[PDB]
């Protein structure tokens, strides 16, 4: 005959923010260099 | 100057583009670093990334391209070298 009323309550939960990435590329410049260090007739003793 | 293609693996409107651009870039810069730069730039942003370009009188390469996406031709006697990959 005794009815009680009762309440509930469940707990929250948090989330958070992420991202993923990929491996990452990035530019280069290279110019070969044309060095001629070299004279004309060495006179040579060998 | 003369543009002659010996090898490509691309689309005959990409390939004109090629060699287009390449021209200007042999017209507006010496320097051949410079002009591998502008012909790399223009082809990632109306061909999206990543494209890689060589220019050069003397050098042998071996590579690897996605399909459609690879030409070797000359200007003269400089060649030109141009690819995507990745």
């Amino acid at each position: 005959i005794r009815w009680e009323t009762k309440s509930c309550q469940t707990a929250s939960i948090a989330t958070a923010s992420a991202s993923a990435q990929a491996r990452n590329h990035v530019d280069a410049q290279v110019q070969t260099e044309a060095p001629v260090p070299v004279s004309v007739q060495p006179p040579s003793q060998y | 100057r003369k543009a002659v293609i010996k090898n490509a693996d691309m689309s005959e409107e990409m390939q004109q583009d090629s060699v287009e651009c390449a021209t200007q870039a042999l017209e507006k810069y010496n320097i051949e670093k410079d002009i591998a730069a502008h012909i790399k730039k223009e082809f990632d942003k109306k061909y999206n990334p990543t494209w890689h370009c060589i220019v050069g009188r003397n050098f042998g390469s071996y590579v690897t391209h996605e399909t459609k996406h690879f030409i070797y031709f000359y200007l003269g006697q400089v060649a030109i070298l141009l690819f995507k990959s990745g």
